[PDB]
RNA sequence: UUGGGCUCUGUGGGUGCUUGGCCGCUGGCCAGACCUACUUCAAAGCCACCGGGGGUACCUACCGGUUG
């Protein structure tokens, strides 16, 4: 049935490391 | 877009790119290992934008300003015509053993008189915030041999209670000093009123009109000076079965009879005669009438609205300023006609303020709907099927028009907050 | 279609851009050859009609607009893009007027609940939905038709829904910001609605500024009050004008006072406002005196109400007369 | 102490206090949540439901006043020395303390908050900022800001680094100033002044996913976004009411979710510790609001015994997920939806403990000789008028014992909108319970 | 109790006792990175599941031979 949100999944998303702020 | 502040520590600083494994992939050539701090932070900027490209908000109007305003989102009135902030409140704990005869609200304080054909009157204070019995019982008075049909508060200040039933006599209880008067003679009309059934007290608390047990072609009734309890006048109209209902105007000088077949007659005291006659439109027989309002025709009592409930079950509502032609339209036109209940309407009542009109029939389960003035339509969101009204018998607005009291024929009165 | 597969690749925009022609067989054939799983989630209402080829009616589309906000969202976005690219056209905007009007009509026609904070919060959510499109159409300066349609939707928003005075004046303010002269008289009708359903008695500033900018004020106002009951608007006007200490509003004040438009109560309270303005002021007073002697020597019931208002304030017309004449 | 019973654990608790959580992404498949009991800290999984991965041992002797969790270690500051309590900071790893942080002896201040980056950790006490080299876990310097006024010298709000700025900290005064200091030299390099100075204090501050822009939340009300080297204001927002200041803010880095099309980014969630509601803005054109989430927890009130608030917000790494920990022992993780547009998220994960103390306490008898057994399920009747079945075995498999679609009942009514409230709708509090599973067939 | 019901679908939890997401792990990573080296010596046998009675020209296998 329409209007339905699917099974929630983990998306892959790259992040910035702040550990290089030294 | 010049940078405001500057540092010298970044030019002092340098970092080993090829040594740094995390920072290894940020070079431009395979020759850049030792890189100054300013160029290093620049490569950091390149890495960060490659990670996430720049957004468009990173690249007034009145309602746009209202829109960004969050104070725009924060969590009795006069009331709008299609719904009501209505809230059923606590119920009266004491019941009646018989059907409910009438309700009456005290004009100053929230005091409620409930009255049953079990010959019994109860007085209560409105207190939802009471403990451990909300809406406490002031009194339970019982009158012997005398099933109460109807009672009235006498006084705009509300000091006395008169009550009258199937007996030929009625009583006045002065609350101050608590005294009782048994009136039993209307000065030559003791064959003429075999009951004391119907009666109305003026809004000024001055005149009491009692209907007559002599129908025979036309209703008649007697006006009484209340403080003296005396016959002062009589009005008689020509109909078919006598008096259906009747009410004073907003002044307390003239009044209205509706008798069966829907004939309504206005009658003033200063002339001591009938102002005139007109027909409730097409009503084959009336059963209930009521009169209310402000800013109407002052010569007809300044009240705005007349409510007519007919034994078919249709509710005819009119404006007395439109009743004018001191001449009278013999065939007035309906301001608003109401076909929203099947059987004959049992009781109808005006709000004090002149906004709300409650009406109900008693043969059906819970025949009660509610009307906004002057739009003259129903409130389409109350009451539900599972709103526990009962086979309704009595309806009273509060004095301040915040409280609704209703009573079925079982002995269970219930209460509502009218929030506007 | 037969080259670029537009029916498959751009279903939403094509579907919206032929949507306002919902009784023609070209639209019927488009509905015939769409792919069903490609129709947008907003747009999946035609499924009974694609099972049974027949042109769906406006009642169906708008009922989906009521209990499906997102259809309205998408069609709003298309038509505002049309007016932003200046390619608006009368069939489009007339369709969109009917759509928004019956849509938000139905939206309030459910959103009235009776529960207090529920109706407030529902009006909040409604405002969040209608916000961007209604602002863009209120100040869409190049397109007078969509200005009229925005006038329509916010007018119904005012007159039906029991909205709060600040939100109402904010509508007034953006309309003030955005009208033109071809849209002038209808926008005046909107302000009659807006102030007529306002609860407070005063207007907030720039509205009064632009109504001074209005060319034919009392003539247009008599023409509209021939059918529209403009009294609260005139009252808020004269309140704002006596609040302003500028002296270039006085011919407007005099004309509206003689206009026979405000109530006797409004007229007497405006006269007391003007004399308390004359009392607080510190030439200026000469202009106030010429205006006040014109109003006291007004002829009809306006002058009679002014004189009886002088009688009930119990201040000497002769004192101020000789004080300004000496 | 005692001779029989040794203290083992305090349960019924995920986040009751005022300290916010801290959240790290593990890999590309899980997110660690870290929350303080008040005498310990737990770390939850996100993908694997909301079960408890790490429990912090040993107990701090005092109430924790700060924390943050790095790639492996849990840094927790405890102790308000202003009233007796000894203070300290400890370094845990996997629930067990590996190290301890050397405090300066001259610290008569409770230690407010913690930040870690580069090779340095910085810790803000009340008006005072101490620094340790993290690569050595050694005291490096102590930052002392100065103001002319005893009030204005207070370090309220907090501090942050920008992602692209080398060794620069951004702190909020009790005045409306934000101070930039280089931590390498320990020098105040710059300060920025509040526009329309009627706003009093920086109540919060947060870097945006764009470069070199700080959002500042003012106790006087304005939310501003500014260039932080140009000192160039990007936008003002009148969102904080005067006595109702905002608590904190976050932006959506998931890349889409604004402009009502689903085709736009830049959304702000904000929240106020005066309410239980949160707020959602599309930042692109006018920084418009679009959506109120009404009563995401119980709002705090002093007339009532109910305890709650909103201690934090967070958008996690690039996904529809947002955590809110309140003070109502309360976490509910929310989720943006894709296939329609929606104003609000709906809930997708939850853990709850009460908003009031526990009145009555009872155990369950054994599945008569089995495993459900003696020591598994304990029923707790809380003065928040509720009944909870707590799991001694795995605290996640505890649950509420609901009374129905009560939250939806409130939402149809106005208990969530603006009368009584939700505890007054649920049945009254609990005198005494008894159980018997001699028929309880599941 | 200012509408409610059946019926279906979607999400999360739990339906067992609460110790990380990944890797070339006494270590590293999550923005990764490095990418092709080094080399002394093939293996011990056995087992190994097809429905029954029946035929064996040819093939396979076993055994015992034969030229080279």
């Amino acid at each position: 049935p329409v209007g339905m949100p699917a099974k929630w999944d983990v998306k892959e998303a790259r992040k910035y490391n702040i550990e290089a702020d030294g | 877009d010049a940078p405001a502040w500057e540092d010298s520590d970044d030019e002092r600083l340098t970092i080993s790119l090829a040594g740094a494994t995390r920072l290894r992939k940020l070079r431009i050539s395979e020759s850049e290992d030792l890189v100054s701090g300013i160029e290093y932070a620049r490569r950091l900027r390149q890495q960060y934008l490659r990670l996430y490209p720049q957004p468009d908000w990173a690249k007034p109007l009145p309602l746009d300003s209202f829109l960004r305003d969050a104070n725009s989102f924060k969590v009795r009135r006069k009331l709008r015509p299609e719904t009501i902030d209505i809230q059923r409140t606590r119920d009266i704990p004491d019941t009646h053993k018989a059907a409910i005869s009438s309700l009456a609200f005290h004009p100053r304080y929230p005091i409620l008189l409930s009255s049953s054909t079990s010959s019994i009157m109860y007085l209560h204070k409105l207190d939802a915030s009471a403990y451990p019995t909300p809406n406490p019982l002031l009194t339970s008075v019982h009158v012997k041999r005398t099933d109460l049909r109807r009672a009235a508060f006498v006084g705009p200040d509300g000091g006395e209670i008169i009550f009258a039933g199937r007996r030929r006599y009625f009583h006045c209880w002065n609350l101050s000093s608590g005294l009782v008067k048994k009136v039993s003679k209307i000065q030559g009309h003791q064959k003429e009123q075999r009951t004391m059934e119907r009666f109305r007290v003026s809004p000024c608390g001055r005149y009491m009109a009692l209907v007559a047990s002599d129908k025979k072609g036309g209703g008649m009734l007697n006006i009484i000076n209340v403080g003296t309890m005396q016959w002062i006048a009589q009005a008689r109209i020509d109909g078919r079965h006598g008096v259906a209902d009747f009410a004073w105007w907003s002044d307390g000088n003239g009044l209205t009879i509706a008798g069966r077949d829907g004939q309504v007659t206005e009658w003033s005291m200063i002339t001591r005669r009938t102002v005139g006659i007109w027909r409730d439109e097409g009503s084959i027989g009336g059963t209930v009438m009521a009169l209310g309002g402000r800013n109407g025709p002052a010569e007809l009592g300044g009240d705005r609205w007349v409510a007519i409930g007919s034994n078919s079950g249709i509710l005819n509502v009119y404006d007395r300023n439109d009743l004018i032609e001191i001449r009278i339209k013999k065939y007035p036109t309906p301001t608003r006609v109401f076909e929203q209940l099947t059987t004959s309407i049992s009781v109808v009542a005006f709000s004090p303020d002149g906004q709300l009109l409650a009406f109900g029939s008693q043969h059906k389960k819970d025949a009660l709907r509610l009307v906004h003035l002057p739009s003259c339509t129903v409130y389409r969101n109350w009451p539900t099927e599972q709103t526990p009204l009962g086979r309704v018998t009595a309806i009273a607005f509060s004095s301040k028009s915040d409280v609704l009291a209703v009573g079925n024929d079982v002995g269970r009165v219930r209460l509502w907050e009218i929030r506007g | 279609i037969r080259r670029f597969r537009i029916h498959e690749f751009n279903t939403g925009t094509l579907l919206a851009t032929f949507l306002p022609y919902h009784t023609i067989p070209a639209f019927v054939t488009l509905l015939s050859i769409l792919p069903v799983q490609r129709i947008p989630i907003e747009y999946r209402f035609l499924d009974p009609y694609i099972k049974s080829l027949t042109p769906p009616p406006r009642a169906a589309i708008v009922q989906q607009a009521t209990n499906r906000p997102d259809l309205l969202s998408a069609i709003s976005r298309y038509t505002l893009d049309s007016c932003r690219a200046k390619q608006e056209y009368p069939g489009l905007i007339s369709f969109w007027g009917g759509i928004m009007a019956e849509a938000v009509n139905g939206m309030i026609d459910k959103m009235r609940s009776g529960r207090r904070a529920i109706q407030l919060e529902n009006d909040h959510l409604l405002l969040q939905q209608i916000g961007p499109v209604l602002s863009e159409a209120m100040v869409m300066k190049d397109v007078p038709g969509i200005q009229i349609a925005s006038y329509m939707v916010v007018a119904i928003l005012a007159a039906k829904g029991s909205l709060n005075d600040n939100i109402l004046t904010a509508f007034m303010e953006q309309l003030v910001h955005g009208w033109t002269v071809d849209t002038l008289r209808p926008g005046l009708v909107c302000l009659t609605m807006l102030a007529q359903h306002r609860s407070a008695k005063q207007l907030s500033g720039r509205v009064a500024k632009a109504v001074i900018k209005v060319p034919d004020l009392v003539s247009s106002l008599r023409d509209i009050s021939k059918e529209h009951q403009v009294d609260k608007l005139a009252n808020g006007l004269v309140l704002a004008f006596v609040d302003r200490g500028d002296i270039r509003t006085l011919p407007v004040i005099n004309s509206l006072l003689l206009s026979e438009l405000l109530q006797e109560k409004q007229a007497k309270v405006a006269y007391k406002a003007l004399l308390l303005a004359a009392h607080k002021i510190d030439n200026i007073r000469k202009q106030v005196g010429s205006a006040l002697v014109r109003l006291s020597q007004a002829e009809g019931d306006v002058g009679d109400a002014i004189r009886t208002a002088i009688q009930e304030v119990d201040f000497n017309i002769e004192e101020l007369e000789l004080k300004l004449g000496a | 102490g005692s001779a029989i019973f040794a203290p083992y654990r305090t349960i019924g608790l995920i986040s009751p206090t005022g300290v916010p959580f801290t959240s790290i992404p593990l890999g590309k498949t899980t997110f660690q949540i870290t929350t303080s009991v008040g005498r310990a800290l737990q770390t939850y999984d996100l993908k694997r439901g909301l079960n408890l991965v790490f429990v912090t041992r040993p107990q701090t002797p005092s109430d924790i006043t700060a924390t943050h969790a790095w790639k492996e270690r849990v840094y927790a500051a405890f102790g308000d020395p202003r009233n007796g309590e000894p203070q300290g900071l400890w370094v845990f790893q996997r629930g067990k303390k590996v190290a301890e942080l050397p405090l300066p002896s001259d610290l008569d201040q409770p230690i407010k908050q913690i930040l870690i980056f580069g090779g340095w950790i910085v810790a803000c006490a009340l008006t005072r900022i101490e620094v340790w080299k993290a690569a050595t876990l050694e005291h490096y310097t102590t930052i002392f800001p100065a103001a002319s006024k005893k009030g204005d010298n207070e370090l309220t709000g907090g501090a942050i680094n920008m992602p692209t700025f080398l060794n620069k900290i951004f702190v909020g005064r009790k005045d409306g100033w934000v101070e930039i200091w280089n931590v390498s030299t320990g020098k105040l390099i710059y300060t920025l002044l509040p526009p329309s100075p009627d706003c009093g204090a920086v109540t919060c501050l947060q870097p945006t996913p764009a470069l070199s822009l700080l959002a500042i939340a003012y106790s006087g009300g304005p939310l501003v976004i500014q260039n932080v080297l140009t000192d160039k204001t990007v936008l003002l927002l009148e969102a904080g009411t005067d006595d109702a200041p905002v608590t904190s803010i976050s932006f959506r880095t998931d890349g889409l979710g604004a402009g009502q099309d689903g085709r736009k980014d830049g959304v702000m969630a904000t929240a106020t510790s005066v309410s239980g509601d949160v707020t959602f803005w599309d930042l692109n054109k006018g920084g418009r609001i679009m959506g109120v989430l009404r009563s995401a927890h119980n709002p705090p009130s002093r007339h009532n015994i109910v305890r709650g608030g909103i201690s934090k917000i967070e958008f996690l790494a690039g996904q529809p997920v947002i955590v809110t920990s309140g003070l109502d022992n309360s976490l509910k993780t929310w989720i943006f939806d894709e296939s329609p547009f929606s104003p609000v998220p709906r809930i997708l994960h939850q853990r709850s403990g009460h908003a009031a103390p526990v009145r009555c306490l009872h155990f369950l008898p054994s599945d008569f000789d089995g495993a459900e057994g003696g020591n598994k399920w304990l029923l707790s009747g809380g003065k928040d008028r509720s009944l909870w079945g707590w799991s001694l075995r795995r605290d996640g498999q505890s649950a509420e014992l609901s009374q129905g679609a009560i939250r939806k009942k409130a939402r149809k009514m106005g208990l969530l909108a603006g009368t009584t409230t939700l505890e007054d709708l649920k049945a009254p509090e609990i005198t005494c319970i008894a159980s018997s599973l001699n028929r309880d067939g599941g």
